[PDB]
């Protein structure tokens, strides 16, 4: 405790994500929506929008 | 003001041995990977040393201006090389006031 | 757990000590990086070894 701020200890964590084209496992607080279908509209189909 | 300069020529320099002398942030070089020296070499090495405050850290770079840039150290615009700066509160620093 | 001088080296396409012989990054990598000091859990004043 009693060296410099540049030979201090430091605890790193590191956050790596997978993004391929794998279904989705790790998905946050977002709310799902009724489909629609055959009237040009946007959509979030699979995370792809469009 | 009065920043000394010392001559390093016809060396064998590992540049690995900086980071266990002193304690600082980061070893911030501009034209140069940190890295990279081993690799590459140069003609000639300068040295400088001087002792100035938090506020003016930032000046001593290439088109920089301000106190220090302009009537005690002024850098090139074109400079290569690396500048090493890290706090000295735990030396340079006295209760009845460093003068 | 790192020291101070090595905070740096945890990047893609970085070289060093710990990116060369301890832990390397890959170039494509994508996710992100958190470190803090820990000077009050992780030093010891007769030696944290």
């Amino acid at each position: 405790p009693t060296y410099g701020v540049g030979h201090q200890p430091y605890r790193v964590v590191v956050l790596s994500f997978e993004l391929l084209h794998a279904p989705a496992t790790v998905c946050g607080p977002k709310k799902s929506t009724n489909l629609v279908k055959n009237k040009c509209v946007n959509f979030n189909f699979n995370g792809l929008t469009g | 003001y009065a920043w000394n300069r010392k001559r390093i020529s016809n060396c064998v320099a590992d540049y690995s041995v900086i980071y266990n002398f002193a304690p600082f942030f980061a070893f911030k070089c501009y034209g140069v990977s940190p890295t990279k020296l081993n690799d590459l070499c140069f003609t000639n090495v300068y040295a400088d040393s001087f002792v100035i405050r938090g506020n003016e850290v930032s000046q001593i770079a290439p088109g920089q201006t301000g106190n220090i840039a302009d009537y005690n150290y002024k850098l090139p615009d074109d400079f290569t090389g690396c500048v090493i700066a890290w706090n000295s509160n735990k030396l340079d620093s006295k209760p009845s006031g460093n003068y």
